[PDB]
């Protein structure tokens, strides 16, 4: 059993890792810090689109 | 004058003072009525009715 409960916090930490590290152009994605964010897609202003990743 | 501080090129700007969410949905409560006077003088008002949800 603690050979497989090293598989697993190994690979926990893992988890932790592709939070923190993943990110687009710099910026965090799924570390939570992201939060929620307008995409602006018209012409005029005030045409956005929230985008939420936890 | 066509300097960019001239007043005729920008407006006044107003702002809310309650913040809400991206999980915040419009109740029961809706209507939103803007009263003000145009640029020809005669008073202006724009009744918008916003949609549950």
């Amino acid at each position: 059993r603690r050979a497989i409960q090293e598989e697993v916090s190994a690979l926990n930490d893992e988890l932790n890792r592709i939070a923190e590290t993943t990110s687009f152009g710099g910026n965090k994605l799924l570390n939570g810090s992201f939060g929620s964010k307008s995409f602006q897609i018209g012409a005029d202003s005030g045409e956005a689109v929230m985008l939420s990743m936890g | 004058s066509m300097r960019s501080d001239t007043q005729a090129m920008g407006g006044k700007s107003y702002r809310a003072q309650e913040g809400k969410a991206a999980d915040w949905r419009v109740g029961a409560a809706t209507d939103l009525t803007l009263s003000y006077t145009n640029k020809q003088g005669e008073a202006r008002e724009v009744t918008i009715n916003a949609k549950q949800g």
